[PDB]
C-alpha cells in the first residue's frame, strides 16, 4: 500500500533577537510597505504590511510540509563520509587452511 | 501607513492584553503559590547525569552479558553434542520427532513425513511475545526449497534436541528471554519458543522465501567483514538471459552485505569501469547498496572481453587505502559466463602471496568453456559457483559466506565472541530487536586428530533476540523533563536507542527485510558540536558537553533554541555508548513523599470519572504504573482500571512502584486544588474557551469538559509537542492549529497558549507543569478588529503560521503556513533574516506510491 520514503522537511524560527523590522517589499514592478513588530514576552510577531490587491508576486510558494524528495546525493557523501570505527578483530588468511576445495 | 510609534503602541496594547488574559485565566502564579506552599509534601531530588548515565550503562551491559552467557551455554552444548553424534541413513525405525513450524493447526495425522514423526503442540498465549507460544519444545523452520526428509536434514534434526533442553534451561534462569535460535548451516532454524511460522504456514499469494543462512545475524556471525569488488562481465556474449541472471545475482549478492562490509561494482568489456558514481570501495549501507543496485540494473552488454583489464581494475581498487575500508577479507567476485583466458600473469603480479580471494561465478545456461573460471578460484583461495537459472541465484552467495569462514574456525576459541546486530525488525513479529550471535564449530575430530574432511566449516550460528523495549526499561525517563532522554550509538553511529527511532523500515529513496540503521546525525538536527560529540562517543570514551542547540519540536513544525547537556559513557564490554540528553532546568525533579497511607487516598478520590464538574476533564498518561494495569488506547478504560487498582493498593507493596503512583497522585492533588480555588470560584471568562493544565506526572485536567471533547493531544504528557515546546521558551507560546485536519478544528477548539511554571524550592528552579489556555478565536478577533482593516495586519509565530488576520478571510484558513498564501512576504522576510530555516530529512517517513 504505502512505502518508506526520504521526506525533506523544513522548519522556521525567529533568527534575530531584535523586536522591530521594517521595510518595503520589492514585488515585481510594484512596492509593498510592511513593518514587523515582535510582541514582547511571547512568540508572536505583528507584520504591518500595507499592500493588497496589487500586482501578483506569487511565482512559487513556500511549502513547509513533508514533501517527497530524494535523499542527500550519496555520490557526494562517500568522498568525506562520517566518522566510523570498524570491528577491532577479524580472521582471514590462515595458513592451515585447506585450499583444495574449489568446486 | 501609520507611523512606527503608533502601531508600536498598538502592539504594546495587544501584547499586554494577551499577557494579562493568559496569566489571569490559566493561573500561573497561583499554581506557583500552591507548589511553593507545599514544599513539605515533596522533596526536590537531583538528576546527577553522570550517575544516571553510568547506572543505565552498567544495567545495559548486564543485560547484554546475560544474553552473551546464554549464547555461550548454547554454543558449548551444540558443539559438544554434535561432536558425539554418529552418522546414519536409516530413520524409518529411529524416528526424529520434531515440530515443523509450517504445519496445520487442525488435528490431521496425515501431515507427517516418512522418516520423521511430527509433534502437535499445545499453544498458550504469551503477551511477552504477542503470539502463540509453547515452552515445551523448539520449533523447526525448513526452507521450502529444502526437503525435510533428506539425510542431512534428518541428522541435523537428530543432534539438535539437546538444544531443546538447553533452550528450556536458559529460559528458566532468565525468564525475560526472547527467541533463542540455532541457525543451522544446512538451512534449518530451531528457535526455542515453539510458535507457528510468522505468516507463511500454508497461505496463498504468500510464498516463504526465508532462509536462515541469509539473515543479517547469520551473515554477521558466519564470517568477518568483507571488501567485495563485484566484477560483472558485461560483454557481448552475456547479453540476453545471462545478463538478466547476472544482474539478479549481483543484487542478491549485495543483499548479503552488512554495514561493516565495503563493496564496489565494476564491469569490464575490453576496458573496465565502475557501474555507478562511486570510484572506490564504499560502505555497504542501505543507500549505497540501493545506488549500486540501480546502477547494475542499468547495465548493458556489448563488446569483447579482456580479463586482464578487468582484474587490474579490481586489484587496483582493492589496493586503495586512501578511503575508509574494512581492512579484512579482500574479495573479488567475477560474474562471467565462461572464456578461454586464465590470465595467470595478472594474478601472479597483483595477487602473489594470495591476500585477495577470487570467487568465480559461471552465470547462465550456456556451453562456453568453464576451465579458466574454475582455475581462477583454485589458485586464489576462492570457490567456483554455477548459477544456471533463477532459483540458483539465492544459494551461491550463502555459499561464498560458507567459504569465508574457514580462517575464523581455524582460530578456535578466539573467534567465539558475541556480536550484536543492527536494529532490525524480527521475522516473527516483535518490532525492533537486536540479536547476539555466536558461531558453532564442528568438533568431531579433536584430541584424537582425524582427517578433518569438513572440520573447517561451522555448524551454524547461535542467536538470541534482545528487544528494544527490553532496553528502554533500563533507561527510565520519567524522572527527567520531557525534553531530556537517553540515546545509544553503534561504532558506525547508528542509534541503537533514540526517541526518534520508530518501528519502521528506513526509506532509501522516492518510491516507484533491511535493517533500521538510523544514523545519529540523521535522527536529530545536526550541529558541528553534535558531530564532535558523535565522534567522541564512537571512540568509546566518556565526557560531558553543555551548549546551545536547535531542538526540532515533536510535531515537526517548530524549532527552539535549546540549552542541552550531553553526558555520555561507554557501555563496558560492548561496542555501544550511552548518552543522556538533559536540559539545564532538568537537573532537579519532584520526588513525591506521600507515606501517610491516607494522604494518597485523599488525593486519589478526586480522579474518579463522576466528579468531572468540581475538577476538569482529566486524562491519565498510560505508563507502567504496575504490572496488573494493562495500558490501552481507550483512555477512559485506563482511567477506570487505574481507579480500581488504586482502590486496593496497600497490599501491593512489593508489586508496583511508589514513585510514579505518588507523583501522579500528588500532581492530581495540585491540579485539583487549582481547578477548585482559582477556576471553580470563577467558572467562566469571556475571552477564553478552555482552561487546561498539563503536568509531567501525567495529570492533564481541562476545565469545561466540553472543550475536552475537542482535546486530541496525547494523554502521555511526555509526548505532547506543545508541552515540550512550552518548557523551552520562557514565555507564552501560541500553538497554531493544524490546517485542514478533519476534527475539532479551530473555531470550536481554539488556539493553544501555554506557559511553564517556574517555582523555586530552596533556590532550585523547577518546571513541573504547563498551564494552557485555549483562547477562543471569536473574542480575540473582536479585540483585534479594533484596528485598521483593508490593508492586512497579520499575526505570525515561530514557524510563520497564520494565527489570524484582519482580512476576515484569512481567518477562514486559520492555522495555515503563511507561505501558502502570500509567499513573497516571508521569502523577503527570510532575506531580512527575521526567519531562518533548516532543511532536514526524515528517512523513516511513510510516502505515497508515485508513478
Ligand atoms: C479583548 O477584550 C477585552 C478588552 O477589549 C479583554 O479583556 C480585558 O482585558 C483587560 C486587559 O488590560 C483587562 O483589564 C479587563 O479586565 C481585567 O480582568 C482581570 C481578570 O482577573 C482583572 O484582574 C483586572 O483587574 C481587570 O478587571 C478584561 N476584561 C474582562 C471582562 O475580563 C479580552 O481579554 C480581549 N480578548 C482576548 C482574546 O485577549
Ligand atoms: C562435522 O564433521 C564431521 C567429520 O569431520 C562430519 O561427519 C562426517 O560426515 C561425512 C559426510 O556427511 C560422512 O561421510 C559419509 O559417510 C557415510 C557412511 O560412512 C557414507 O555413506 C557417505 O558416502 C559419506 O562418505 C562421515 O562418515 C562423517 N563422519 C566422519 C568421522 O567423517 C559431520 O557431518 C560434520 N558436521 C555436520 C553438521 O555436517
Ligand atoms: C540551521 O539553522 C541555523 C540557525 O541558527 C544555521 O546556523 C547559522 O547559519 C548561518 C549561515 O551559515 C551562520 O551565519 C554565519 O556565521 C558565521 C559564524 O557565526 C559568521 O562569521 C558568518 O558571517 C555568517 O554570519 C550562523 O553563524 C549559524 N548559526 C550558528 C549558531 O551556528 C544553520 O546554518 C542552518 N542549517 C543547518 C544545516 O544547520
Ligand atoms: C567501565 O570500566 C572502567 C574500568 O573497568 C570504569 O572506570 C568505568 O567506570 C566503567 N563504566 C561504567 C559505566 O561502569
Ligand atoms: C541476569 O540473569 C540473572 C540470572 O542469574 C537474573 O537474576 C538477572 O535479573 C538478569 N539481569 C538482567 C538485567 O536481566
Ligand atoms: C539421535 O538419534 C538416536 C536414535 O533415535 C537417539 O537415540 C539419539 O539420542 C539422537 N541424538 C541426540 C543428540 O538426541
Ligand atoms: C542509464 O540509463 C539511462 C536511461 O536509459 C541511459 O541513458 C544511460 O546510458 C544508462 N547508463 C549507462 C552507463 O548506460
Ligand atoms: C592516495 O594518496 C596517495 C598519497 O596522497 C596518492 O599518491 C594516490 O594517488 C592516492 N590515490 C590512490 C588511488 O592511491
Ligand atoms: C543556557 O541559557 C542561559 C540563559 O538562557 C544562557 O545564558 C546560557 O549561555 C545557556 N547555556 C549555554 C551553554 O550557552
Ligand atoms: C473506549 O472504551 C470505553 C469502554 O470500553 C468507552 O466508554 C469509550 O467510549 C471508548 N472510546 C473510544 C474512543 O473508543
Ligand atoms: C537576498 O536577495 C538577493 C537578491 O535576490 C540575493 O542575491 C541574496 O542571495 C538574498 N539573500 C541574502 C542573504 O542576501
Ligand atoms: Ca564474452
Amino acid at each position: 500500500s504505502k512505502q518508506s520514503c526520504i521526506t525533506e522537511q523544513t522548519q522556521y524560527f525567529f533568527d534575530n533577537d531584535s523586536k522591530s523590522f521594517s521595510g518595503v517589499l520589492d514585488c515585481g514592478n510594484c512596492s509593498r510597505i510592511f513593518h514587523g513588530e515582535k510582541l514582547m514576552n511571547t512568540n508572536l510577531i505583528f507584520i504591518m504590511v500595507e499592500s493588497k490587491g496589487t500586482c501578483p508576486c506569487d511565482t512559487r510558494l513556500l511549502i513547509q510540509a513533508e514533501q517527497t524528495s530524494d535523499g542527500p546525493n550519496p555520490c557526494d557523501m562517500v568522498k568525506q563520509p562520517r566518522y566510523r570505527k570498524g570491528p577491532d578483530v577479524c580472521f582471514d588468511n590462515n595458513v592451515l587452511e585447506d585450499y583444495t576445495d574449489c568446486g | 501607513f501609520p507611523s512606527a510609534v503608533t502601531i508600536k503602541s498598538w502592539v504594546d496594547k495587544m501584547q499586554e492584553d494577551l499577557v494579562t488574559l493568559a496569566k489571569t485565566a490559566s493561573g500561573v502564579n497561583q499554581l506557583v503559590d500552591i507548589y511553593e506552599k507545599y514544599q513539605d509534601l515533596y522533596t526536590v531530588e537531583p538528576n546527577n547525569a553522570r550517575q544516571l548515565v553510568e547506572i543505565a550503562a552498567r544495567d545495559i551491559e548486564k543485560l547484554l552479558s546475560n544474553r552473551s552467557k546464554a549464547l555461550v551455554r548454547l554454543a558449548l552444548e551444540a558443539e559438544k553434542v554434535q561432536a558425539a553424534h554418529q552418522w546414519r541413513e536409516d530413520f524409518a525405525s529411529n524416528e526424529v520427532v520434531y515440530y515443523n513450524a509450517k504445519d496445520d493447526l487442525d488435528p490431521e495425522k496425515n501431515d507427517s513425513e516418512p522418516g520423521s514423526q511430527r509433534i502437535k503442540p499445545v499453544f498458550i498465549e504469551d503477551a511477552n511475545f504477542g503470539r502463540q507460544i509453547s515452552y515445551q519444545h523448539a520449533a523447526v523452520h525448513i526452507p521450502t526449497d529444502i526437503y525435510e526428509g533428506s539425510t542431512i536434514v534428518l541428522n541435523e534434526l537428530n543432534w539438535t534436541s539437546a538444544l531443546d533442553e538447553v533452550f528450556k534451561k536458559n529460559r528458566e534462569e532468565d525468564p525475560s528471554l526472547l527467541w533463542q535460535v540455532f541457525g543451522s548451516a544446512t538451512g534449518l532454524a530451531r528457535y526455542y519458543p515453539a510458535s507457528p511460522w510468522v505468516d507463511n504456514s500454508r497461505t496463498p499469494n504468500k510464498i516463504d522465501l526465508y532462509d536462515v543462512r541469509r539473515r543479517p545475524w547469520y551473515i554477521q556471525g558466519a564470517a568477518s567483514p568483507k571488501d567485495m569488488l563485484i566484477l560483472v562481465d558485461v560483454s557481448g556474449s552475456v547479453s540476453g538471459l545471462t545478463l538478466k541472471l547476472i544482474r539478479t545475482s549481483v543484487s542478491e549478492m549485495l543483499e548479503t552485505l552488512s554495514d561493516d562490509d565495503f563493496v564496489n561494482v565494476a564491469s569490464f568489456n575490453s576496458n573496465a569501469q565502475d557501474v555507478s558514481c562511486f570510484q572506490h570501495l564504499v560502505q555497504a549501507n542501505v543507500r549505497n547498496k540501493k545506488v549500486l543496485k540501480d546502477a547494475v540494473n542499468n547495465i548493458t552488454a556489448k563488446g569483447i572481453t579482456d580479463y586482464k583489464k578487468g582484474f587490474s581494475f579490481a586489484f587496483e581498487q582493492l589496493l586503495n587505502y586512501n578511503v575508509s575500508r574494512a581492512n579484512c577479507n579482500k574479495i573479488i567476485m567475477l560474474f562471467t559466463d565462461g572464456g578461454e583466458e586464465r590470465a595467470q600473469e595478472i594474478f601472479n603480479k597483483y595477487n602473489k602471496d594470495k591476500k585477495v580471494r577470487v570467487f568465480t561465478f559461471s552465470v547462465g545456461q550456456h556451453n562456453y568453456d568453464r576451465g579458466p573460471i574454475q582455475w581462477m578460484a583454485c589458485e586464489n583461495k576462492g570457490y567456483y559457483y554455477e548459477i544456471p537459472s533463477i532459483g540458483a541465484i539465492r544459494i551461491n552467495t550463502q555459499e561464498y559466506l560458507d567459504v569465508l569462514g574457514r580462517p575464523m574456525v581455524l582460530a578456535g576459541d578466539k573467534a567465539k565472541q558475541v556480536q550484536w546486530t543492527n536494529v532490525y525488525l524480527d521475522a516473527l513479529e516483535l518490532g525492533l530487536v537486536i540479536t547476539g550471535t555466536l558461531p558453532v564449530f564442528n568438533i568431531t575430530g579433536q584430541f584424537e586428530n582425524k582427517t578433518n574432511l569438513k572440520n573447517q566449516l561451522i555448524l551454524g550460528v547461535m542467536g538470541v533476540d534482545v528487544s528494544l523495549e527490553d532496553i528502554k526499561r533500563l533507561t527510565p525517563r520519567f524522572t527527567l523533563c520531557p525534553n531530556g532522554y537517553y540515546f545509544a550509538i553503534d561504532p558506525n553511529g547508528y542509534v541503537l536507542l533514540h526517541p526518534n527511532l520508530q518501528p519502521k523500515p528506513i526509506g532509501v529513496g522516492i518510491p516507484t527485510q533491511e535493517p533500521v540503521t538510523l544514523d545519529f546525525l540523521d535522527a536529530e538536527l545536526e550541529n558541528d558540536i553534535k558531530v564532535e560529540i558523535r565522534n567522541k562517543m564512537i571512540d568509546g570514551e566518556s565526557g560531558e558537553k553543555t551548549f546551545r542547540t536547535l531542538v526540532k519540536s515533536q510535531d515537526e513544525r517548530y524549532i527552539d533554541k535549546g540549552n542541552r547537556t550531553y553526558t555520555w559513557t561507554p557501555v563496558n564490554g560492548t561496542d555501544y555508548s550511552l548518552a543522556l540528553v538533559l536540559p539545564t532546568y532538568s537537573f532537579y525533579y519532584i520526588k513525591a513523599k506521600l507515606e501517610e497511607t491516607i494522604t494518597q487516598a485523599r488525593y486519589s478520590e478526586t480522579l474518579k470519572p463522576d466528579n468531572f464538574e468540581e475538577s476538569g476533564y482529566t486524562f491519565i498518561a498510560p505508563r507502567d504504573y504496575c504490572n496488573d494495569l494493562k495500558i490501552s488506547d481507550n483512555n477512559t478504560e485506563f482511567l477506570l482500571n487505574f481507579n480500581e487498582f488504586i482502590d486496593r493498593k496497600t497490599p501491593n507493596n512489593p508489586s508496583c512502584n511508589a514513585d510514579l503512583i505518588n507523583r501522579v497522585l500528588l500532581d492530581a492533588g495540585f491540579t485539583n486544588e487549582l481547578v477548585q480555588n482559582y477556576w471553580s470560584k470563577q467558572k467562566n471568562i469571556k475571552g477564553v474557551k478552555a482552561r487546561f493544565v498539563v503536568t509531567d506526572g501525567g495529570i492533564t485536567r481541562v476545565y469545561p469538559k466540553e472543550a475536552g471533547e475537542n482535546w486530541q493531544e496525547n494523554p502521555e504528557t511526555y509526548e505532547d509537542s506543545f508541552y515540550k515546546r512550552s518548557l523551552d521558551n520562557d514565555n507564552y507560546v501560541f500553538t497554531a492549529p493544524y490546517f485542514n485536519k478533519s476534527g475539532p478544528g479551530a473555531y470550536e477548539s481554539g488556539i493553544m497558549v501555554s506557559k511553564a511554571v517556574e517555582i523555586y524550592i530552596q533556590g532550585k528552579l523547577l518546571k513541573p507543569a504547563v498551564v494552557g489556555i485555549k483562547i477562543d478565536v471569536n473574542s480575540w478577533i473582536e479585540n483585534f478588529t479594533k484596528t485598521s482593516i483593508r490593508m492586512d495586519c497579520v499575526i505570525l509565530d515561530d514557524g510563520g503560521f497564520l494565527l489570524m488576520a484582519n482580512h476576515d478571510d484569512y481567518t477562514n484558513q486559520i492555522g495555515r503556513f503563511f507561505g501558502e498564501i502570500d509567499p513573497s512576504l516571508m521569502r523577503h522576510l527570510v532575506n531580512i533574516s527575521v526567519y531562518a530555516f533548516n532543511k532536514s530529512y526524515d528517512y523513516q517517513s511513510v510516502c505515497e506510491p508515485g508513478a
